């Protein structure tokens, strides 16, 4: 019957631990880099494409920088396809309470409700875990601005700059030496693109293989902007701060 | 030794036999003895009770299921226990839509095919329970034999459990007395203990371990016990 | 893989035989049945001195006049005692009468056997069967007092004494030589406190060990600490008298 | 139908009639209108006769199914909510509902709760529920008083139901009294209207419209 | 009777990656080949016929696809895949677009509603992945042309010009020589036969080069007239004379 | 009775030469009662403008509804909702409530930033499009304004003149009806910018 | 019927409410209350169909705490109020129809504000300097136009619902046997005794 | 559906799938958990490894459940949230059937009985969580704290330990504990907490946390620099 | 437009004695102004001890009898035949009347034995559910022609001894078997000739311990 083919991707292994989590998380250490940076004034998100041939539009194209609401955007590293799926349930959800409460949803609310979806499946179902990582950057007033991590076991934490995707430990140790507390939003910039520098496989680093995308305050009345950028913002950014 | 088609029910073997079905016919051979035979105005069930320990109490093996008929079970109890809830539910259904006693013959086949529907869907183990079900309908005296198959059949008597074949040995001599002593509801009862009694490996019958059960032309079931089947040892 | 419903070639279900050696590696349960009315004893079996030893509970009243003993994986039996007391009420709220004993019992045999892999719509409310048995002692009217061994076999037997657990081998040996039906209820409690000390790993005393009997007179009780104590210093002077 | 309940010193006096009519029939003059629920909570009965014999005896299940898990008494708070929640489930489907559910706990001294089919769940004092409510209110508020003593109490219960039974045309037939104590409720018998009637004529002199 | 594959099929191989994503784009590798270049004021998709035999028609058969008056589609892998997952492209269209904000989906739009079907194919129980890729084709107001690969996994990609099949490796190459900024889609129909031609070995008949552009809209195909605010259809697929004329102009 | 009479409330709506103008009372009403005089019937998704009257009720429900839409609608497609498919989405939304609709009236009016064209639509009840290009009413003096307008409204007036021309016909239309009056809102949108004016009126 | 009367001065919300209850031809209670206060900053006044309102305002009030341990945090009045919105709205496209009416009055602490929402039973809510609902409001309104400023201290409003009550006793033709006075400011929610 | 039968017994008669998921609250951190004379403390493990990590928005290990009632947990931090959703839920669902906050015994009694359920329900993997509920019954002052575990068993403690390196950390408090006189008053048993934990955490004022709960709903968490206090006292009263 | 009320008239009648209940009832089963059948039993013996009559609307009537025998077979079929004692199946005959609450049965319901102690009891339902235990409660159409009657004959009410004007109730006996069966048919000899829904005949089933007996007495047939 149907128990001769069934994987069981929801059992314990022999020492207390879900083999089919762990190979989730292998399945990110290959996809792109992607780093978040906070500032005392705004947040950089900065992630690098897996692909970078030059036929490929890469000016238009955005596969690592959605926008929830407008006021928080996430990156994605691991399966693009499925991250998708995540991003529609979780801009429903978002707007669901903007509905019921008159109020912009707080960012602990929306960064707890995605995680519980992906524990989800891990806990019944039978169905194979989910292979995405996100970081989210998003702006509330009550604590300024936050940034979270979430990762396929659904365990999500704060941060003040993370990392995940390819050497996720190698670009934790660089930021870790040079992060401030009275960093600005230039400054921040300038760490980001530097570290994205240091950790490429290929040792030039353009402007098109980057994308690039913050969120300041320096939107007039108390309020928050979040621009991704153009394809000829970056390169003028990429001259001012002397990569290349 | 656990062969390979031993998984579901589904799977058939290259011999062609189905080899869970074969499984469950296996525990009827290690419950306690029981014996019918009928005549063609009275059917008896002699069971032989088994009890756990000595402090244990014995454990019921003849249920009532209506006021003309009922069955004594060699097997699991709770496959039994769903099996008689079954006919008890069937025999309503007749008096109250037909207003008519349920024919034993029918009531075999509606338990049939209440067995077959396991065996041929995937998950479900099947019964593992051999009934005998007695009663008496317009067309006289019934005993049948029901397996775990499904198989049911009509018969002058049987037996079924543990080394039941010393006792089937001396109800195919005897079979040619027994069947035309009509009309006598105690001597049939008597020919049915002296049946059971060849298949004890020493045991010995006792007063609470005995349980005869008894239905006629004129009796409601009824069954037995303790002091009422001092007489009959 | 097998599944669940399997037959062994013997002719008996794999998960339900496994099921009764879990009961083995359970704690003690003694229960002596006169017709003054029926004992139950327990070895409590704390496993830490930290471990506060009363609020461990392994003695639960189903109806003022059933009591009910647990030996195995105790947690399961927190789904059977709540079908029980249900059966009971519903019972008293239909027909206005207290339940009998062996009616009681058979109720939560039937509930046991539920495992299955799912077909239709039909529930199957575990995977494997409830890895716990179940010693319901009680009284009503028409047959006095009863103890009953419900056992996920799904059969149950009426006992004059059973005792299940750790040292169920070595404790049943010394029951078949001291019973006979001439017991009262205070040679009982004694008689279970002996027999609980010989097959019991620690030190007899009043917090972790639990007396609870049922009378018609006033239902049935668990006793207190103080009232164990007694009892225990009872028993070493009966031994110094020979 | 004329029931009443009144908290005092020393608990509370639950007293009720007992006549139960269809129209100008008289069905029957002998209805415990009081419904044991348990041996410490009394619930009557009053409206639509079925509904309220009905839910008052499971209410007594789900009493009992409380006291085993939890291992205490139930609140007369508790009580009380859980029937209103019952008979809210059902509403507009046409039950009548008109209870006092009273009981006298420890931590919250006697109480009444007063429950009816529109979902209403009160706290109180006094109640009164029926047809003849109006007229056991009457003699009820004048002679109240929060310290009484208890034959002074049992008395003034008889009375209310004597006023009501005489004035009203469905009241009637006998009073019950109960005096819920600490301990749970103890009957204080049944007394026949007709011969109530010339007893408390004479030794007060009350009723002066009646010859008799 | 029963289905009772509830879980998936799919699940990830020890040192990452989904096994059966890896497996199907490899069947998506062995397809014919496959292609498309986008212009300033078009797009071309062309690709080949392949013959059962020579009794089988093949005018019959089609291999490219509408999927709406402004967008078409051509695969790569398996026949039967596509067949299917064509008419689930159009329903998903109609009934999550047309009907609520009238007008058809942008190009953006409909490639996310295509490429949440193929993900579905390995999250859920009891299924595998689609063995095709495909190229969607199509022109929307607010951003002019544009055109998409939507692979087996559901990743999509905006290209310039790109090639899928089993001479893809060879195809790309070339195209990343040739393709410029300023182009016509006359030009670009040069480019894409060049292409093609080196790609099939069997007979280059203008029968079995099947090209179709999503170029600029035809007044003649709508169907009626008398409405100047309807334009018609930008798809077109060319007709077996029309290509044996650009073959001549090799 | 009607659902429409309970709470009032009227829209209008104009086009001139490369601008619209909307206008709305302010009143709520629970008929004869007034209780508020600061209930807006306007809201506005990007640069689309949309009237609500009727219900009060269904007036909040279908104004967090659109706002779920456009919300929605704008993050996928990556540009604001534009008046033409805006048309077409308030309309399929009341239609799946078929039965037992909103009691509303919507006015969809925005300058298309494509073509530059003004554009106006009105609806009603179950979700009929009145396409025109003169003027839209609604609301419970819908009679009365129909007769302002007419006579008053000539094609293709300049902004500072279309202010003056649907003040008059707001305002004789209000004091000649019961369940509308105090204070009143026209937006005269311009291409780039949006200006607001409240209107001193009668208070009674 | 009922009478729910709220009047917002600089730095409070004053609610009042009837003391009565009548369920046919007798008045039963007469110290009844009439308002659950959800959270130490927000009280809400209900009023309406009979057995109905208590049931929707424990509801009310169970969610709303729900949330407080949820996200450790306080709900502003104002999110409070289109919540409860809400689920009006719902109930009545829904089988059985509520029939209730509210005011929440609130102190937001991020403003710095007193707030006051009138939420009849349609589901349709609007901020106010003051409300009422039923019969009693048609009473009240005439008073607070004329004697209302916006800048009053919290003593003096006491004395204009001192005065709306006093107006109330003289016309209406049911009792409702005075009123319990509630203040909602920065310290919480006291009871004032007197009327 | 799905609903193979993950769990069932194996010939030894233990169910592998719970013994499994009982060696996976080995591995997390360390929570302790110690009651004195009228107040309960809950000390518990902070991963410090991680560094640029905020600790202002970051999930505590101690959630509170009602206004009396907190819990604390050790193994899967993403499975634990699970639970704690159930357990706000039933809080408010019992204060509102019944009236009255729950108490502590019931709240663990349905806890308990979640992960319970979770080891017969076919398609479902038990619970990788066990958990320290305590807190104040309401009109009362008698601590309380209870102990779960993936069996679904629950018990009572003076003092429990679960997590990484418990072995180590029960013996001190069997040692350094008496039962009959608890840590005097709520500011010795603080002090008893920390010098526990001092042995399996290795130092590292930032790395411990203690929230202490008294009754009557008085719920605060202790700030660094009182921490760091304590830490210097205790290690400077040892060091002495 | 269904009307799914029928009637069918009939007379019922309870006394409880001390160690004896009868309960009678009229054979005559009209519907309007036909007369449908002289003789059709409404007194059914269900076994234990119990006698059971729904008088009313014979259809619903006959059906709330068939269960309440369905529910005695499967009593014995749980509890091991303990007999279902008249106090028992009260509160059971409660639970199949309610039941059905929004499409009720439109009968009233007597049922009669003897309880525990061994006296006679007889209690009377009503068809929205309740139910209540009574000495003597009669049903059916004719029911408000004989409970008075019955009021002054057993319970002796507004009677006074003899000389004592007022101020002494009289006294009180008990009933012999004999002596209620001619109370019984009195009463319906009676109720014969002022209602027209009585006769064709009367059927008394007396339950005592040693059984239930039947006795069948002729009526007027007009």
């Amino acid at each position: 019957g149907s128990r001769r083919y069934d994987s069981r991707t929801t059992i314990f292994s022999p020492e207390g631990r879900l083999y089919q989590v762990e190979y989730a998380l292998e399945s990110i250490s290959h996809a792109g880099t992607a780093i978040g940076i906070m500032a005392s004034d705004g947040i950089v998100l900065a992630a690098e494409r897996k692909v970078t041939s030059t036929l490929l539009e890469q000016d238009t194209s955005t596969e690592k920088l959605y926008k929830l609401n407008d006021k928080i955007a996430v990156a994605v590293a691991g399966l693009t396809a499925d991250a998708e799926i995540l991003i529609n349930t979780a801009r429903i959800h978002a707007q669901n309470y903007l509905k019921t409460y008159n109020e912009d949803i707080p960012v602990e609310i929306l960064v707890r409700r995605l995680s519980d979806i992906k524990q989800g499946y891990t806990q019944h179902g039978g169905l194979r875990p989910f292979g995405v990582s996100f970081i989210y950057a998003g702006y509330d007033d009550r604590y300024g601005y936050q940034l979270y991590t979430s990762n396929p076991s659904g365990n999500y934490t704060g941060w003040k700059a993370i990392s995940v995707g390819a050497n996720t430990s190698a670009a934790q140790t660089l930021l870790q030496m040079d992060y401030k507390d009275d960093m600005k939003v230039d400054d921040a910039i300038e760490l980001a693109l530097k570290t994205l520098s240091k950790t490429t496989d290929s040792s030039a680093l353009t402007y098109d293989r980057l994308e690039f995308a913050t969120i300041r305050k320096g939107a007039n009345d108390g309020e928050v902007y979040q621009k991704i950028f153009k394809p000829q913002e970056i390169k003028d950014i990429l001259v001012k701060t002397g990569i290349t | 030794f656990r062969n390979n088609y031993d998984g579901d029910t589904v799977t058939f073997s290259p011999t062609g036999r189905l080899f869970q079905v074969e499984y469950a016919l296996e525990a009827i051979k290690q419950g306690s003895v029981t014996v019918g035979l009928r005549s063609n105005t009275h059917a008896v069930l002699v069971a032989l009770k088994r009890n756990a320990d000595e402090l244990s109490s014995y454990q019921k093996k003849i249920i009532k299921c209506d006021e003309h008929m009922g069955l004594s079970l060699a097997g699991l109890a709770p496959d039994a226990r769903v099996l008689s809830n079954y006919l008890r539910q069937q025999c309503n259904y007749s008096s109250l839509v037909f207003n008519r006693k349920l024919a034993v013959e029918r009531a075999g086949h509606l338990l049939c095919d209440k067995a077959q529907k396991n065996t041929q869907s995937y998950g479900g183990r099947p019964y593992g329970v051999g009934l005998l079900i007695i009663g008496y309908d317009k067309s006289g005296a019934h005993l049948l034999e029901f397996q775990p198959s499904g198989n049911v059949t009509e018969l002058y008597g049987t037996a079924i459990g543990a080394r039941s074949q010393g006792a089937k040995t001396y109800l195919e001599r005897t079979l040619d007395t027994f069947i035309k002593i009509d009309g006598n509801p105690d001597e049939l009862i008597k020919a049915g203990v002296e049946a059971i009694s060849q298949s004890l490996r020493d045991e010995s019958l006792t007063v609470d371990n005995l349980s005869i059960a008894i239905v006629g032309k004129d009796t409601p079931f009824t069954i037995y016990d303790g002091e009422a089947v001092a007489k009959y040892i | 893989d097998r599944g669940v419903s399997t037959f062994s070639p013997e002719g008996r279900l794999f998960q339900v035989e496994y099921s009764l050696e879990a009961i083995k590696l359970g704690s003690t349960a003694i229960g002596i049945a006169t017709k003054e009315g029926v004992v139950l004893g327990v070895e409590k079996r704390a496993t830490s001195p930290l471990l506060e030893s009363d609020s461990i509970e392994k003695i639960v009243e189903i109806d003022r006049h059933i009591g009910c003993a647990m030996s195995g994986l105790t947690a399961d039996a927190r789904s059977m005692i709540e079908h029980a007391r249900t059966a009971a009420v519903t019972h008293n709220l239909y027909y206005d009468e207290d339940i009998n004993v062996e009616s009681l019992t058979q109720s939560v045999c039937d509930l046991a056997l539920r495992f299955g892999e799912g077909a239709s719509g039909e529930e199957r409310l575990m995977s494997r069967p409830f890895g716990v048995a179940l010693l319901i002692a009680g009284h009503d009217a028409d047959d006095g007092y009863q103890l009953f061994h419900a056992e996920p076999s799904g059969t149950f037997y009426r006992y004059n004494a059973k005792a299940i657990g750790s040292g169920s081998e070595g404790a049943q040996a010394e029951l078949l030589n001291e019973w006979h039906s001439s017991l009262t209820l205070k040679e009982a409690e004694l008689l279970v406190l002996k027999i609980l000390k010989q097959v019991m790993e620690e030190k007899l005393d009043e917090n972790n060990a639990q007396l609870s009997c049922i009378t018609k007179q006033d239902g049935f009780k668990i006793y207190d600490n103080e009232k164990t104590a007694e009892l225990i210093k009872e028993l070493k002077e009966k031994e110094a008298a020979e | 139908t004329t029931t009443l309940a009144f908290r005092f010193q020393g608990g509370i006096i639950v007293a009720v009639d007992s006549r139960a009519t269809a129209g100008n029939w008289v069905a029957s003059q002998t209805v415990k209108k009081v419904i044991e629920i348990n041996p410490f909570l009394l619930g009557t009965m009053a409206g639509g006769a079925a509904d309220c014999q009905f839910w008052e005896t499971w209410l007594g299940s789900q009493c009992r199914l409380h006291e085993l898990r939890e291992k205490e008494r139930i609140s007369v708070a508790a009580a009380s909510k859980i029937l209103s929640n019952l008979v809210y489930q059902y509403k507009g489907a046409g039950l009548s509902m008109g209870t006092m559910i009273c009981g006298y706990t420890r931590k919250e001294g006697p109480t009444i709760y007063y429950v009816d089919s529109d979902g209403t769940r009160l706290k109180g004092d006094i109640f009164c529920v029926g047809s003849g409510q109006t007229f056991a209110y009457g003699v009820l508020d004048s002679n109240y008083k929060w310290d009484l003593s208890v034959e002074d109490a049992l008395y003034l219960g008889k009375r209310s139901i004597l006023a009501a039974a005489h004035r009203d045309a469905y009241s009637g037939g006998s009073v019950n009294l109960y005096h819920v104590t600490e301990d749970g409720w103890i009957y204080h018998g049944n007394h026949d209207v007709g011969e109530l009637f010339w007893k408390v004529k004479e030794e007060e002199g009350s009723f002066n419209n009646v010859i008799g | 009777m029963t289905d009772r594959y509830s879980f998936s099929l799919t699940t990830f191989s020890p040192s990452g990656k989904l096994g059966q994503i890896d497996y199907a784009l490899t069947a998506v590798k062995q397809g014919v080949t496959s292609l498309g270049i986008k212009a300033t004021n078009g797009v071309v998709i062309a690709t080949e016929k392949k013959s059962s035999s020579p009794l089988a028609m093949s005018e019959t058969l089609s291999k490219v696809s509408l999927l709406t008056p402004d967008i078409g589609a051509v695969y790569s892998g398996m026949g039967p895949d596509y067949r299917v997952l064509v008419d689930k492209s159009r329903k998903v269209a109609h009934t999550s677009y047309k009907r609520i904000y009238g007008e058809y989906p942008p190009t953006k739009l409909l490639v996310s509603e295509v490429a949440k079907i193929m993900q579905e194919a390995t999250q859920s129980g009891g299924v595998r992945p689609f063995g095709v890729s495909l190229l969607i084709a199509g022109h929307d107001e607010f951003n002019g042309f544009s055109l998409y690969q939507v692979d087996p996994s559901g990743s999509y990609f905006p290209w310039k010009a790109t090639a899928i099949g089993k001479g893809s490796v060879a195809a790309k190459t070339f195209l990343e020589k040739r393709w410029n900024d300023e182009l016509e889609l006359e030009d670009a129909i040069h480019i894409a036969l060049l292409t093609l031609k080196e790609s099939v070995e069997g007979e280059f008949n203008g029968d079995t080069i099947e090209l179709a552009i999503i170029g600029d809209e035809n007044p003649d195909l709508l169907g009626y007239t008398g409405i100047p605010t309807d334009k018609g259809p930008r798809f077109r697929k060319l007709t077996s004379q029309e290509i044996n004329d650009r073959l001549e102009a090799l | 009775s009607d659902p429409s009479s309970i709470n009032g409330g009227i829209v209008v709506a104009m086009t001139g030469k490369d601008c619209v103008a909307i206008a709305c009372d302010l009143r709520l009403g629970s008929q004869s009662l007034g209780v508020s005089n600061k209930f807006e019937k306007i809201f506005h998704y990007g640069h689309v403008f949309l009237g609500i009257t009727g219900l009060a009720t269904d007036v909040t429900t279908l104004n967090e509804m659109f706002r779920y839409k456009t919300n929605l609608y704008k993050l996928k497609e990556e540009r604001a909702i534009e008046p033409e498919t805006f048309t077409q989405l308030v309309s399929s939304s009341l239609y799946e409530r078929r039965f037992g609709p909103y009691f509303v009236g919507p006015v969809v009016a925005g300058i298309n930033s494509k073509s530059g064209k003004p554009f106006i639509a009105g609806f009603d009840l179950i979700g009929c499009i009145d396409e025109a290009k003169d003027f839209i009413v609604s609301g419970t003096a819908s009679d009365q304004l129909f007769g302002m307008c007419e006579s008053l409204y000539e094609p293709n007036l300049e902004p500072e003149d279309l202010f003056e021309t649907i003040s008059q016909a707001l305002l004789n239309a209000a004091d000649r009806d019961a369940l509308s009056g105090w204070g009143a809102v026209v937006y005269i949108i311009k291409k780039d910018e949006v200006v607001k004016r409240y209107l001193k009126m009668r208070q009674d | 019927m009922d009478i729910i009367l709220g009047i917002r001065v600089q730095d409070s919300v004053i609610l009042a409410s009837s003391k009565a209850v009548t369920r046919g031809i007798s008045v039963l209670k007469d110290s009844d209350d009439k308002t659950r206060q959800l959270s130490p900053h927000t009280l809400m006044s209900f009023a309406g169909e009979a057995g109905d309102t208590v049931q929707f305002a424990e509801y009310i009030q169970a969610n709303i705490q729900l949330y407080s341990i949820r996200e450790d945090y306080e709900l502003s009045p104002q999110a409070v109020s289109s919540f409860v919105r809400q689920e009006l709205a719902k109930s009545i496209r829904s089988r059985r129809p509520y029939q209730v009416n509210v005011l929440i009055g609130g102190y937001d602490k991020k403003k710095n504000k007193p707030e006051l929402y009138q939420i009849d039973y349609l589901g349709t809510k609007v901020e106010l300097p003051y409300g009422a609902h039923g019969y009693s409001g048609f009473y009240t309104f005439s008073l607070l136009d004329h004697h209302y400023r916006p800048d009053m201290t919290t003593e003096e409003g006491l004395d204009l619902l001192k005065l709306c009550v006093q107006e109330l006793e003289k016309r209406m033709p049911m009792d409702f046997k005075g009123v319990i006075v509630k203040i909602v400011d920065k310290d919480g929610i006291r009871q004032v005794d007197d009327f | 559906g799905y609903d193979r039968a993950l769990s069932i017994f194996s010939p030894d008669g233990h169910i592998f799938q719970v013994e499994y998921a009982l060696e996976a609250v080995k591995r997390g951190t360390c929570a302790v958990g110690v009651k004195g004379k009228n107040c309960v403390v809950l000390g518990c493990e902070r991963r410090s490894t991680l560094k640029l990590q905020d600790t202002r928005i970051t999930p505590s290990k101690v959630s509170k459940i009602d206004s009396h009632v907190v819990l604390s947990f050790s193994g899967l931090n993403a499975d634990s949230r699970i639970l704690i959703e159930k357990a706000r839920v039933e809080a408010q669902s019992h204060r509102l059937t019944l009236e009255d906050p729950v108490t502590v015994e019931y709240l663990t009694r349905y806890v308990a009985g979640v992960q319970q359920r979770y080891t017969q329900s076919g398609g479902v993997r038990p619970f990788g969580v066990s958990t320290l509920i305590a807190g104040f019954d309401p009109r009362d002052d008698e601590p309380k704290l209870y102990q779960t575990e993936p069996s679904g068993i629950y018990s009572s403690w003076s003092a429990q330990t679960i997590g990484r390196n418990s072995k180590t950390v029960r013996e001190f408090l069997e040692k350094n504990y008496d039962r009959k006189e608890p840590p005097a008053t709520v500011e010795e048993c603080v002090k008893l907490t920390v010098r526990s934990l001092l042995e399996v955490v290795q130092t590292g004022a930032k790395n411990i946390e203690i929230t202490v709960v008294k009754p009557d709903s008085d719920i605060v968490a202790l700030s660094s620099e009182e921490i760091n206090q304590y830490v210097t006292q205790i290690e400077q009263e040892k060091q002495e | 437009q269904f009307n799914p009320y029928g009637d069918n008239g009939g007379t019922i009648l309870g006394i409880a004695g001390e160690d004896f209940a009868v309960l009678a009832g009229d054979t005559r089963n009209i519907t309007d102004y036909s007369i449908n059948s002289r003789y059709e039993p409404k007194v059914f013996d269900c076994g234990d001890n119990i006698v059971m009559s729904a008088n009313g609307f014979a259809a619903d009537g006959d059906a709330l009898v068939k269960r309440f025998k369905n529910s005695v077979k499967w009593y014995h079929f749980d509890h091991n035949d303990k007999k279902l004692s008249i106090n028992s199946a009260a509160r059971n005959i409660q639970h199949l009347l309610y039941g059905k609450r929004f499409f009720p049965y439109y009968v009233h319901t007597i049922i009669a034995g003897l309880d525990e102690d061994g006296k006679g009891a007889v209690y009377s339902f009503d068809p929205v559910g309740s139910y209540e235990r009574e000495q003597c409660r009669a049903g059916g159409a004719a029911a408000s022609l004989i409970m008075p009657f019955l009021d002054n004959q057993v319970n002796f009410k507004n009677q006074y001894e003899p000389g004592t004007n007022g101020k002494v109730k009289k006294p009180l006996k008990y009933l012999s078997v004999e002596e209620v069966i001619k109370l019984v048919r009195d009463s319906f000899t009676s109720a014969t000739e002022r209602h027209i829904q009585v006769g064709d005949g009367l059927e008394i089933l007396i339950v005592t311990k040693d059984g239930v007996r039947k006795e069948f007495y002729e009526l007027k047939r007009d």
